[PDB]
């Protein structure tokens, strides 16, 4: 079926453990930094900038990677051709547990991919984190929704040259209403929001405007000349993607 | 480097990332199918799954050009090629 | 596709990359004869390298017509050398 | 017991993992080719090594003379004792290999890139007559630029091996422009090969004596005498800017 012994995720788990370990050093004064927004707005943008951030020395951990890391991976691929999510993220989901857990012990700086369009993963997540002497932060990524929806469509059309037997996009409400109230209920010490150009657009530090709000007018302005060149761009490369 | 061409390097990035973490998957499907022990330090599958997790986990964040994507990839390649061969040597 | 010039200059890079990847070769032997692996033991993880990185040396990089490709083999190269430098050190550990 | 006198079981180990590399991916007939190389080190020999792998696709044996040095039994103590003049005492393994693969592979039928020893006219009379005798279509491919662009090229490799490794000039190798034209007529007027080929640094075919009908030595000439084109005269350009580079 699906199932996985306790030796399997403990193999899985010390390994990733071993992993993830390797050239970063602990801290006395360790930082934990949450990522939210759209998931083709790159988010692989804020990796570019808090790994060039913290020289080398951060931790991170994205849930989605995990998966092939099931024990029966390539049985439950060879049938459910796409529908493998729901049997994957029930043991994907327990092995970020378990990282955040035991790093946040050993005290290294963590970089984790969140789950922004719900309220509660998050909020439960850097109160935990927290308790263990953590400098909490919030990192989102902003830019006009139809880019967003673009590069998924971009990413799914390279997820079908790989192997034909291989979303979370419409968020904007959720997302914007998820922001203020975590920014009331004071959960993060310094809140980010970051362009695709890895610009700091908002930095709460500095900032006193609402996060909140700094996203509306990101998404709901009027378009900047380079994001509607970007969308050319996509306008491009799709319709070589259309017959490649 | 401007806005687009960076983007564009964060989409590359992307790619490589992703298609590292289908071949460390699979090295650890490999691996465990040998009894090879993770830490086997050694052993060179061990090598190749340390060396390119260290890329994934850090390395390609802190790439600042199209060249060295281009190296990382053609890195990819060669772990690949060999690992095709070891899996059709096993299913044989 | 190519200048006389830029097609000149694509031949010193293959030259220079065969010569790197010849010279990582003949360091790969060396490891592997320290090793005690038999010439032939295809069955060794590091005769596949070997084999892999041979084989391109000897066909594959003469059949590379654009720059890009060059780099592909180049950071291939590298790996290579980076569990070269780890193996010969763990033989002085 | 010198420092670069390897036992024959070192030299025949060798041997035996060479022809097993050189060997895999190539097939064999009773209709096999072998094509010489000539034309000066900095000429570009290179191109051929292109022009013809493309040409047999993947199945001729290129043999590097040097690629073998490396592999002598006690390499690294050579160098970290004579830096660059190892050389002096490692071509004595290496031609041994050469000599040695050449042997072998030619009785086994597998097509064969071999460089000449086109500044000796006795070298390559001896090995073609011998590859002829086992069936060989014997061949001269011939690579022919501008002497000074040769030399040029041959002055940005030295000082590009030297910042490589600072312990691995165009007068040791040699200036065999007479000698390279003399014998090429010499081989010529013996009608030993049954091909001819001259190419340039573009991969051109300038000369191909089954197609053309004047000497192969003549065409040579002109290259190494005629009026420079832009495209050479551009070489020596790029010569200039990319050695004020490495030094």
């Amino acid at each position: 079926i699906q199932d996985y012994t306790d030796s399997e995720f403990k193999h899985a788990l010390a390994r990733n453990l071993r992993s993830l370990t390797r050239g970063k050093k602990s801290s006395k004064q360790p930082i934990a930094i949450l990522l939210g927004g759209q998931s083709g707005a790159g988010k692989t943008t804020i990796h570019r900038i808090k790994q060039k951030e913290f020289q080398g020395n951060i931790v991170i951990i994205d849930g989605d990677s995990f998966r092939s890391q099931h024990p029966h991976y390539l049985e439950l691929q060879q049938e459910y051709g796409k529908d493998s999510v729901e049997y994957t993220k029930d043991f994907a989901g327990k092995m970020v547990e378990s990282l955040v857990t035991k790093l946040s012990s050993l005290g290294y700086n963590l970089l984790i991919e969140g789950t922004l369009r719900t309220v509660d993963v998050p909020k439960k997540t850097a109160q935990l984190l927290k308790n263990k002497g953590y400098e909490v932060q919030l990192a989102l990524i902003a830019t006009k929704p139809e880019l967003s929806y673009l590069s998924t469509l971009i990413r799914y059309e390279e997820l079908y040259i790989i192997n034909p037997n291989q979303h979370h996009d419409f968020i904007v409400n959720h997302l914007v209403d998820n922001t203020r109230k975590l920014e009331e209920l004071a959960i993060f010490e310094r809140i980010q929001i970051y362009q695709r150009d890895r610009s700091c657009v908002y930095d709460s530090k500095e900032n006193t405007t609402s996060a909140a709000d700094v996203l509306q007018e990101l998404f709901f302005g009027e378009w900047s000349q380079v994001e509607k060149e970007m969308l050319q761009v996509g306008e491009k490369r799709l319709n070589e993607l259309l017959e490649k | 480097l401007n806005p687009v061409e960076d983007y564009e390097l964060t989409l590359k990035i992307e790619i490589v990332k992703e298609r590292g973490a289908n071949l460390l998957s699979r090295l650890y499907r490999y691996q465990d199918s040998q009894g090879i022990s993770i830490d086997d330090e050694s052993n060179p599958w061990i090598l190749m799954s340390d060396d390119l997790s260290d890329l994934i986990h850090t390395n390609i964040y802190l790439v600042e050009t199209f060249d060295e994507i281009e190296r990382y990839s053609g890195y990819l390649d060669g772990i690949e090629r060999m690992l095709e061969i070891s899996e059709k040597r096993m299913v044989a």
